[PDB]
RNA sequence: CCCCGAGGGGCUCUCGCUUCUGGCGCCAAGCGCCCGGCCGCGCGCCGGCCGGGCGCGACCCGCUCCGGGGACAGUGCCAGGU
RNA sequence: CGAGAGAGGGGCCCGUGCCUUGGAAAGCGUCGCGGUUCCGGCGGCGUCCGGUGAGCUCUCGCUGGCCCUUGAAAAUCCGGG
RNA sequence: AACAUGGGUCAGUCGGUCCUGAGAGAUGGGCGAGCGCCGUUCCGAAGGGACGGGCGAUGGCCUCCGUUGCCCUCGGCCGAUCGAAAGGGAGUCGGGUUCAGAUCCCCGAAUCCGGAGUGGCGGAGAUGGGCGCCGCGAGGCGUCCAGUGCGGUAACGCGACC
């Protein structure tokens, strides 16, 4: 990201409530990396990123 | 629906991330316009609020059949609409040659339909029986009638409704109706109907004045506050006390 | 070729005559398509054993 | 019914009406202010003209300055009755659209020309 | 767990049970109720021929979109200090 | 470079270079004759064979180095499911 | 290069127009005595579109195709508009010609897009497999059934291939 140190991550989720993908850019977390799986939400236990 | 060798449920099975959600009627959620906004919110605040008792008497209307009885009995007692005006009048013309009518002449007894036509009758006490729409646009039109009602004795009632009053003529709305007097054979139905009223709306005008309305709280507060209604019901006597 | 030419070029100059294919890079068109299977059957299958094993406590 | 699928309220689609005029905005029709002979004002005559027309085939007109390709070329045909094989003109500096008009390949400049009056 | 007779009642949490894989997921399946046109009958909601609706599948009820503060931020006018 | 080295047998991408279609009739350089003037006038013979290169200029491609800089967007057109 | 009188600039293919950049700037809303200013998705009922089904109204030849209104059914408004003769932006080259104009005029040889919804022509779709009978044969008679491409193990090819 230009002007900042700090890598975003490009992310693909699918959209539960039609045909289609929205993608995001988080911060990314020190150790993740391209073909990782990343489980967000309530019940995602603990794990990087 | 028959048996074919080929036919296959493919059954489907929604939760999070197993197969897209299905489009469903919601009422619930969508951006409504502004002014459908403003509806909503204004009716839901004169619960959320307080109304005083000279607006809250305006909530104990009519019970509907007797309603209808009332609504019966005008409909024989409606005044001339259009084009039934014109036919009367020139027919009158005509029996001016036969000197049997004219424009002068009389007119049984009929409706009284402006508030100002009904507040002058009424305070002249020449009135028997006076209707009240309930949904007036500027509450304070008839918020002060009922109590002129009271002062003089006149039977009053609070019906549901300006648009069933508008029908009472061929205009749109008419805040208020009276009956000053009534075709004698009808008389006794009127004061039934007078009794039902007067019994509920005149003699109780001291609870009426002291009631109050509105404070009604919301749902979603109402199931919270009963958490801990439920949770200190429950584990009363905690304490060997 | 520039993306404006294809408004004349021919349909079978534009694509492999795979399926699958013709929207891909070399690498693509060949382990993208055999990586497309060799996920794809294995996963179902292996659903197909742990929906049984739900099923068998 | 079907009364929802979108948490979006859209406007809904009225119906729209078609103007009925009850007077005539305006009173009656404008002719044309170029009917054939306002779009060809008159030939042109000079030596780097006349050898267009012995070599080329071709006329030299003078049009009028908003005057298409197609206008000039219907208005020359209807008037000399003669078929245009093309057309092209220009903007002189001072201000008048020099057209250029190739005939077609069946006529001849010179015995059009001298129809005309040009020399 | 309190109960059992092999049926199950009462009590608490529960859940949409989507994790080894840089894949796959839409524009409904099925079932239930309805009837429209054709032939074999002219008794046709009889069979066989053609073509569609609703309901379930996707529960009900409701007063704010859901959360976060809150009678304080703040704005308006005065007042002292800088 | 065991995630397949070398080794053979292939497929594609670019393709301005060369052949031919354009095409010698055109262009050019020479000898000449008329129109002798205006001629896109008409006749001849030619436009042949090799080399060179750390040269220069374009252009095409492979591979590197740099950053606490990472290097425009849409109109448009296209492939697959 | 002055003075006076005459003459000269030919484009589907060369550029502008087309799009967007840093920005600029409208109505919703807001502020403002006020000309106006703030603001660009933020406080907005922001889609005038359509494959198609049904009904009507038609035009031919309402054969069966074309047109319109009506009824559904589907759509993110995910923001008017302008902003680049150096960015992105399909398609023209050689010879010849003038007192001045050439990728424009003339000669020759190509091109891109849009048209033909009356398919203008040929080619592909795709033209058979199994059957019993008159036949050396050939095909034949009637049956039925398949036909929204082919080839190579692969990269991918062949002229198109709903």
């Amino acid at each position: 990201d230009p002007g900042r140190g700090a890598p975003l991550a490009k992310v693909v989720f699918r959209d539960p409530y039609r045909f289609k993908k929205r993608t995001e850019l988080f911060i990314a977390a020190e150790g993740i990396h391209t073909g990782q799986f990343v489980y967000c939400g309530k019940k995602a236990q603990l794990n990087i990123g | 629906k028959v048996v074919n060798p080929l036919f296959e449920k493919r059954p489907k099975n929604f939760g999070i991330g197993q197969d897209i959600q299905p489009k469903r009627d919601l009422t619930r959620f969508v951006k409504w316009p502004r002014y459908i906004r403003l509806q909503r919110q204004r009716a839901i605040l004169y619960k959320r609020l307080k109304v005083p008792p000279a607006i809250n008497q305006f909530t104990q209307a009519l019970d509907r059949q007797t309603a209808t009885q009332l609504l019966k009995l005008a409909h024989k007692y409606r005044p001339e609409t259009k084009q039934e005006k014109k036919q009367r009048l020139l027919a009158r013309a005509e029996k001016k040659a036969a000197g049997k009518g004219d424009v002068p002449t009389k007119r049984p007894p009929v409706l009284r339909a402006g508030v100002n036509t009904v507040t002058t009758l009424v305070e002249n006490k020449k009135a028997q029986l006076v209707v009240i729409a309930h949904d007036v646009d500027p509450i304070e039109l008839v918020v002060f009638l009922p109590a002129l009602c009271r002062k003089m004795g006149v039977p009053y009632c609070i019906i549901k409704g300006k648009a069933r009053l508008g029908r009472l003529v061929h205009r749109k709305t008419c805040t208020t109706v009276a009956f000053t007097q009534v075709n004698s054979e009808d008389k006794g139905a009127l004061a039934k109907l007078v009794e039902a009223i007067r019994t509920n709306y005149n003699d109780r005008y001291d609870e009426i004045r002291r009631h109050w309305g509105g404070n009604v709280l919301g749902p979603k507060s109402v199931a919270r506050i009963a958490k801990l209604e439920k949770a200190k019901a429950k584990e009363l006597a905690t304490k060997l006390g | 070729v520039r993306p404006k030419v294809l408004m004349r070029l021919s349909k079978t100059k534009k694509h492999v005559s795979r399926a699958y294919g013709g929207s891909m890079c070399a690498k693509c068109v060949r382990d993208r398509i055999k990586r497309a299977f060799l996920i794809e059957e294995q996963k179902i299958v292996v659903k197909v054993l742990k929906a049984q094993a739900q099923s068998q406590k | 019914k079907k009364i929802r699928t979108s948490p979006t309220f859209r406007r809904p689609k009225t119906l729209r009406l078609r103007r009925q005029p009850k007077y005539p905005r305006k009173s009656a029709p404008r002719r044309n202010k170029l009917d054939h002979y306002a779009i060809i004002k008159f030939p042109l005559t000079t030596e780097s003209a006349m050898k267009k027309i012995e070599d080329n085939n071709t006329l030299v007109f003078i049009v009028d300055v908003k005057a298409n390709k197609h206008q000039i070329k219907q208005a020359v045909k209807k008037l000399y009755d003669i078929d245009v094989a093309k057309v092209n003109t220009l903007i002189r500096p001072d201000g008048e659209k020099k057209a250029y008009v190739r005939l077609a390949p069946d006529y001849d400049a010179l015995d059009v020309a001298n129809k005309i009056g040009i020399i």
